[PDB]
């Protein structure tokens, strides 16, 4: 309650003179305190933060310096009396001390800068939040524009947009839009070095990137650079604060931590594109600031002839090589990087080039095997593999092996190759744009009732594709000998028994008839 | 001595009762000239052979082969007659309109027209080209895929020994089949038919023709550095090395 935060605010007053008495009101605190972590300890957090808000609410500068010392012997009179717990940062409101520190160094950084253009944008920013007492006392005020100065930044921006609507851009009007850029910048430089001594804020920064982009479209050279080294000074403080919040959160609830990554990653891409027109001399520092954002510094090295920069990038990197190759494929000296990118299935190419033929043959056969999507292509790869191997320097022995193990492949393929042209327009099949079929599909397609002119050779080859299997063998052995008779219209069965040269075929199982047994007699004399 | 030989043909052609000997000798003579690539020599002989010789002659092993050889030779010649026409055309592309920077308003309009006429000629020079490409290709596949036993390869196997001719027929295959392949590759590449270029490695390696035996190891690699070149242009188009969509 209010009686408590007015009792420690009374013990800090004595904590400047002596301690003994204050250390017994912190000792009466620990025994008389609640001590239930989850909210009563965030009831004394809501007290230490209500007194840091009042040492910030407190000769306007020497009086705000006296207040960064006061909130410094208030953070030392908490470390000692301790004050080693509580934290109710949650959403929107220990990090809260640092934050109120950082914004009191911001209040002294724009107190050190006092000119007629900012004092006007401030009076417009305070008359908009509420009215001011007109009993003189017109800074028009600060002690409350400190606890909340975050607001005099989003308003001294709306007073650079109405001073830009009248700017008529015209040169002196692009000098007033930079003077403000320089202050919001070194006010963000002052909060960074106060952390070294340890959605409106951000919108007003992505708003002045775009207005610092519209102006360099019309600007004397040198000026367009200083506002570019500035919007690079500022963008490098935003990307540093989204990096520090990432590192703050991890593990469980990851879904929210991989959705905030995509959001900062769609912005270091929107800050990169923006810098794609600008100077790339700053790219090296933007790429290092968000020390990866490689996709941007990798396409700046591509637009220029600096194959020296993309070698200096990969020289100092953790797995950029596996990144610059996968970032080349997704997208001259580009053929020297093609020489390295041809590492992987494009292998054979740089292998023919390197005169590494034997090698080209191994991978060309390997890609022929995995090949299942396109027949015409599985056929091409073997042919290439073969022409690679033949042109290579194998000993006549090894060569004879490569061309024999090969002759096999060509032997199976030839089957799908000789598929009649009657059933391939019947089945409405693409000539070449068809898949690498397997023994079954083939055997079953060579025997379809669609294949009309099916003759001795169609079945003979539909019995040659049985050693090309890897399910029921002798079920099919029957399926086919049976349509071998349906087509006979009780001549072909005759021939296929003439082509085989036998306890393969079945019998009683078959009838499952006058010349079937009749031919199965001069088939016991033939086999014998 | 060129004339001595091309002149002994008219003597054998004169007497129709020696047409079988006229053709056979015409073949031999044209086998020497082919090994020298004297195509106007070979053809000047090829016309002296009456266009109706084959019909009348109708078969000893020496006459079945000489009839086949003669057509093989015609298939070869026609594969150079149509290439030189095609090649002559490839080197007559309409030239871009000349630019007159800082033009008068007169020169501006003469140029709006010269630029519009050129954009009509370049379309036809692809038109005539396509028809000279479709034709020269066909001929190159008639020779490379010669029907019924390959080019300069006897079908009849019961003739009497003729080592000169036989080894002349093996040689002609090793001088002219590597050379026709490399041309067809140049035709396919020149017209941007890259997918098909790569399909020369099926035609060649094929066990149906065994064309790869007619190649020296060096010629092969050369054909393999020719195909890798077509492949590139297929990557530039966004397809895989062999021309198939990257899914």
């Amino acid at each position: 309650k209010i009686k408590l935060l007015k009792a420690a605010f009374l013990q800090y007053c004595r904590k400047d003179l002596g301690h003994a008495q204050m250390v017994v009101d912190e000792l009466f605190s620990s025994h008389s305190d609640l001590d239930s972590d989850s909210e009563l300890d965030r009831a004394v957090t809501q007290i230490s933060v209500d007194l840091m808000d009042d040492y910030p609410a407190s000769i306007i500068l020497h009086q705000l310096e006296d207040k960064m010392k006061a909130h410094s012997f208030l953070m030392d009179f908490i470390h000692q009396v301790g004050l080693f717990g509580r934290l109710g940062s949650f959403p929107v409101r220990l990090l809260l001390c640092e934050h109120a520190e950082k914004l009191s160094a911001a209040i002294v950084l724009k107190n050190h800068h006092s000119r007629l253009s900012d004092l006007v944008n401030t009076a417009i920013l305070i008359a908009l939040n509420k009215r001011e007492y007109e009993i003189p006392s017109n800074l028009t005020p600060a002690d409350v524009f400190f606890r909340e100065v975050s607001q005099v930044d989003t308003i001294c921006e709306c007073l650079l947009e109405h001073e830009e609507q009248v700017l008529r851009d015209s040169i002196e009007w692009a000098e007033v839009v930079i003077n403000v850029n320089n202050i919001l910048k070194d006010m963000l430089q002052a909060a960074s070095h106060y952390r070294q001594n340890r959605r409106t804020v951000i919108i007003r920064q992505h708003e002045i990137v775009l207005k610092v982009a519209y102006p360099q479209a019309d600007s004397n050279l040198r000026n367009i650079v200083t506002e570019q080294l500035v919007a690079l000074i500022d963008c490098f403080l935003d990307g540093y604060v989204s990096q520090l919040k990432s590192v703050d959160k991890s593990s469980n609830r990851e879904r929210y931590d991989n959705l905030e990554m995509e959001y900062l990653q769609k912005r270091s891409d929107l800050l990169s594109p923006l810098l794609s027109l600008g100077q790339y001399l700053w790219a090296a520092s933007l790429a290092e600031k968000y020390c990866d954002f490689d996709i941007l510094v990798q396409m700046c090295e591509q637009t220029d002839n600096q194959s020296r920069l993309q070698r200096y990038m990969t020289q100092f990197a953790d797995q950029n090589f596996s990144d610059f190759l996968f970032r080349w494929y997704l997208e001259q000296h580009g053929q020297l990087a093609n020489f390295l990118q041809a590492h992987e299935h494009l292998s054979w190419l740089h292998e023919i080039n390197s005169q590494e033929l034997e090698k080209a043959h191994a991978t060309l056969l390997g890609l022929a095997n995995m090949e299942t999507r396109y027949f015409a292509k599985k056929k091409t790869l073997l042919g290439l593999s073969k022409l690679a191997a033949l042109a290579s320097d194998f000993s006549e022995d090894m060569l004879q092996e490569k061309i024999e193990e090969m002759a096999e492949q060509e032997r199976f393929l030839l089957h799908q190759e000789t598929l009649p042209e009657q059933l391939l327009a019947e089945k409405q099949l693409n000539l070449s744009a068809m898949p690498v079929l397997t023994a079954p599909q083939l055997i079953g397609l060579y025997i379809c009732e669609e294949n009309r002119r099916a003759n001795e050779y169609d079945f003979k080859k539909a019995l040659d594709l049985l050693e090309y299997i890897d399910i029921n063998i002798n079920d099919l052995k029957l399926e086919i000998l049976c349509k071998a008779l349906q087509r006979d219209n009780w001549v072909s069965k005759d021939s296929i028994f003439v082509k085989i040269l036998l306890p393969e075929v079945k019998d009683l199982l078959q009838a499952d008839e006058f010349v079937l047994k009749a031919n199965y007699e001069y088939y016991v004399q033939g086999q014998i | 001595e060129d004339r001595l030989k091309i002149d002994v043909i008219d003597w054998l052609v004169f007497d129709p009762a020696q047409r079988a000997e006229a053709l056979k000798q015409g073949n031999a003579i044209m086998r020497k000239f082919l090994a020298s690539k004297k195509h106007e020599a070979a053809k000047e002989v090829f016309v002296k052979i009456p266009q109706d010789s084959i019909a009348e002659i109708y078969l000893p092993a020496e006459d079945d082969n000489a009839i086949r050889e003669h057509l093989c030779i015609r298939a070869y010649l026609e594969a150079h007659e149509t290439f030189n026409e095609w090649f002559k055309h490839m080197n007559s592309v309409p030239q871009k309109p000349a630019l007159i920077p800082q033009p008068t308003f007169t020169e501006k309009v003469a140029h709006e027209h010269k630029e519009k006429k050129y954009e009509m000629d370049f379309g036809i020079w692809k038109g005539h080209l396509d028809a000279l490409t479709a034709d020269v290709k066909e001929k190159m596949y008639n020779v490379l895929l010669f029907v019924d036993g390959g080019w300069m390869v006897d079908v009849r196997e019961d003739a009497k020994e003729d080592h000169e001719r036989t080894h002349q027929m093996v040689l002609l295959r090793k001088l002219c089949l590597p050379m026709l392949c490399f041309l067809l590759h140049t035709i396919l590449h020149s017209t941007g038919q890259y997918q098909e270029c790569l399909q020369l490695a099926d035609m060649v390696s094929s066990e149906r023709h065994k064309l790869y035996l007619v190649f020296s190891k060096e010629e092969l690699r050369k054909l393999l550095q020719k195909l890798r070149e077509s492949s590139l242009m297929l990557l530039d188009q966004g397809l895989d090395p062999l021309g198939y969509e990257i899914q």
